[PDB]
RNA sequence: ACGAGAACAUGCGCGACAUUCCGAA
């Protein structure tokens, strides 16, 4: 699903509306800052730690969409927001190691249909 | 590459925006002493809280929503006069040409609290004055000014009449000298080039639009008042309010015809309310203190020394 | 091979800008605090004494050269200068922020109108604990490279570091608390 | 945490007459000095002097309040005062941190939904 | 009374040299 939004929202070349790794570059830091915390704990289950600062990412990814339109417009069209809002209803690491995969796919199509 | 140090003489009041503007709530404020004192937050919650006055203050506060003066506060708790002097920063004399006063603007300031000039204040000032790469041009923020020279001043707006505004701003009183250090390039810019523009650039301001100001009866009010210091060499405009003409690449770039009507087009652009609504060009555009002397805001002097 | 350790106070005398609010400036993640990185202060005194990768074989060998075939160790190893703790005390002695705002209202002349903008500045008066080492390879080239360092000192004392300098920012002055040889025999006092 | 209902019930696009973004900063800006000030402070407890600068939040809170009846209004509705009087009560620094990261909270989403 | 039996894929080796988050207001 990853190369499917990069590939229709890729235009001649201008990706999400002008979106660039350096747009991207806060809230990845912070959703890799995150996926060091769940990749050192051995829990089956998300920490409650984890747990409010992934909702922190939701703030986040709201204030990045606020302030850059091009980061906006890459955050609806994938329903990454809403991905965090799943991770968080299930509250497993297998799903949150999924959406991180999902998101690193992300960067990755979008680097490569760059 | 030379150092050149460089003195400000305040002739007028400079008053350059910091973006903060404090209602009279948060500051004291005679009428009949007519002097502001500025109140810090935390000392007067502090304060309140110990003469148990806060529960108070939240009433008179609900009572008016429009406006809770916090010097009417304290004359109807009666407080003790030194103890409104505790929790206070500094005093500051008011020149008000209005009585209250509804808003009060705050002359910058740095991270210690003291006044000081921003270097890109002159460097934005002088820019416009050579205007009509600059990375020659260097500027430092100034050291303090002492606490006691600011004060409180009133815009006025002379339409062949004074006319108060209810806008105060925060300036920097007059026989005030500050210091500034500034290194050139020999090369892009000469101490005897930037001196001369400015010479020029108020010259040509001068007979352009101060002249039209003079020659309304509202400007020889303002001239018998003594409002255009006997001094006025190299004069500048540093504080916000100044007026639109000083300073400007219009002017030196075009006739003085030519540049006024292009200074009421853009104008009339900017402000449709009422510039806008006007058909015709003036014979002037823009057609816009406790000392006995006037002073016009903003004016003041360079002298550069090697 | 000598190693003298070049340990100071660099005391910030205008609103100082490091920026990587328009720009927040740089500070070190442990502490929050503010930081003026060493490759900014080597960066400035570099270039200002190239003025006064091609550059000098002076300036090379001072501050380390690339060039392909021949290749020079940086005689010169800045560190990053930390925010003072004296000076951190300093401040919290009062109720006061170590970094403050700067505005600029950015006045277009064409179309009057002019745009706001907000700089984060490391607050007048604020001391940075500076480190500096020089590497000692050729012994009788020490006196002459340290020569070109107080060149260089003297030359970031009356330009800016960091930000935009030319409207009064990054200004410094440079104290040094102790110029001694921390490894090998050379000898301190000489420089 | 729970701003994102409050600021799509207060949206009225802008939030009000009142709540532009150089009416509501001088709040938030208050709200940055003191966040600053427990950030370098590093303690568990929040000090003297911390709550002496909150005292002087709601304070403000008031002030702006009388000044522009928008800003009551979405102050009342955030219960934002209320959270002043509850951050004071249990006097810890995550408890201030969670106070504060919901002031980014309003305004990241009062920035995403504009 | 096993094409057996003995036998370290082992020793030396900086991911390193130059690099202002800077110009403009």
């Amino acid at each position: 699903f990853a190369r499917k939004v990069v590939e229709e929202n890729k235009r001649v070349i201008v990706l999400f509306n002008g979106l660039t790794t350096s747009k991207l570059r806060n809230l990845l830091e912070l959703i890799n800052h995150v996926y060091t915390k769940v990749y050192n704990s051995d829990d089956t289950t998300l920490s409650e730690d984890v747990r409010d600062e992934l909702e922190y990412l939701k703030v986040k990814f709201a204030y990045e969409s606020g302030r850059e339109p091009a980061v906006r417009t890459f955050i609806e069209k994938t329903y990454v927001d809403k991905l965090v809002d799943v991770v968080l209803k299930k509250n497993t690491k297998k799903i949150f190691l999924d959406y991180c995969k999902y998101f690193e796919a992300l960067v990755a199509y979008a680097k490569f249909y760059r | 590459e030379k150092v050149y140090q460089v003195k400000l003489k305040v002739y007028g009041p400079v008053h350059i925006g910091s973006g903060k503007i404090i209602r009279k709530q948060e500051y004291i404020y005679d009428r009949r002493k007519s002097l502001a004192h500025i109140v810090d937050g935390p000392n007067l919650v502090k304060f309140l809280n110990k003469k148990g006055k806060f529960t108070a203050y939240l009433q008179y506060l609900n009572t008016t929503k429009e406006r809770a003066d916090l010097y009417t506060f304290l004359r109807q708790e009666q407080i003790d006069t030194n103890d409104w002097k505790t929790f206070v920063l500094y005093t500051e004399r008011v020149n008000q040409g209005k009585k209250g006063m509804n808003d009060l603007h705050l002359f910058v300031r740095d991270g210690r609290g003291d006044l000081y000039i921003p270097g890109s204040s002159l460097k934005g000032a002088l820019r416009t004055v050579l205007e009509g790469a600059f990375h020659s041009l260097s500027i430092s923020d100034s050291l303090p000014i002492d606490p006691k020279n600011l004060a409180i001043y009133q815009k006025i707006d002379i339409n062949k009449e004074l006319k108060p505004m209810p806008l105060y701003r925060e300036c920097v009183n007059v026989g005030t000298t500050v210091e500034f250090t500034m290194k050139i390039n020999s090369d892009d810019w000469t101490i005897e080039k930037i001196e001369k523009q400015i010479q020029q650039a108020y010259l040509q301001y001068w007979n352009k639009w101060f002249v039209g100001m003079v020659t309304t009866p509202g400007g020889k009010a303002f001239i018998k008042g003594g409002g255009l210091p006997s001094v006025l060499p190299t004069v500048l405009f540093l504080g916000g309010g100044t007026g639109f003409p000083s300073k400007t690449t219009h002017y030196l770039q075009k006739p003085k015809e030519q540049a006024q009507k292009d200074i009421f087009a853009i104008l009339q652009r900017r402000f449709r309310n009422v510039y806008g609504k006007m058909a015709t060009v003036p014979k002037n555009v823009p057609m816009v203190d406790s000392t006995n002397k006037w002073y016009q805001q903003g004016v003041c002097l360079l002298e550069f020394q090697p | 091979y000598s190693k003298i350790r070049i340990v100071g106070k660099i005391d910030v005398l205008t609103g100082l800008h490091i920026g990587g609010i328009a720009s927040p400036v740089v500070r070190d993640p442990y502490s929050r605090l503010p930081i003026i990185p060493g490759s900014s202060i080597k960066g400035k005194m570099r270039s200002l004494l190239a003025k006064h990768n091609q550059d000098a074989p002076e300036i090379l060998r001072l501050f380390g050269s690339s060039q392909k075939g021949a290749i020079q160790s940086s005689r010169l190893q800045i560190s990053d200068a930390f925010f003072s703790k004296a000076s951190q005390e300093e401040f919290d002695k009062k109720d006061l922020a170590y970094t403050e705002t700067k505005f600029e209202n950015t006045i277009s002349r064409l179309t009057a109108v002019a745009n706001p903008r907000q700089i984060e500045r490391v607050t007048r008066g604020a001391s940075f604990d500076f480190h500096i080492i020089y590497n000692v390879e050729n012994i009788n080239e020490v006196m002459a490279d340290f020569e070109n360092i107080k060149t260089a000192i003297h030359l970031l004392e009356n330009d800016y570091l960091g930000g935009g300098g030319t409207r009064g920012n990054g200004r410094i002055r440079f104290v040094i608390d102790s110029i001694d040889t921390v490894v090998g025999d050379f000898d301190s006092s000489n420089l």
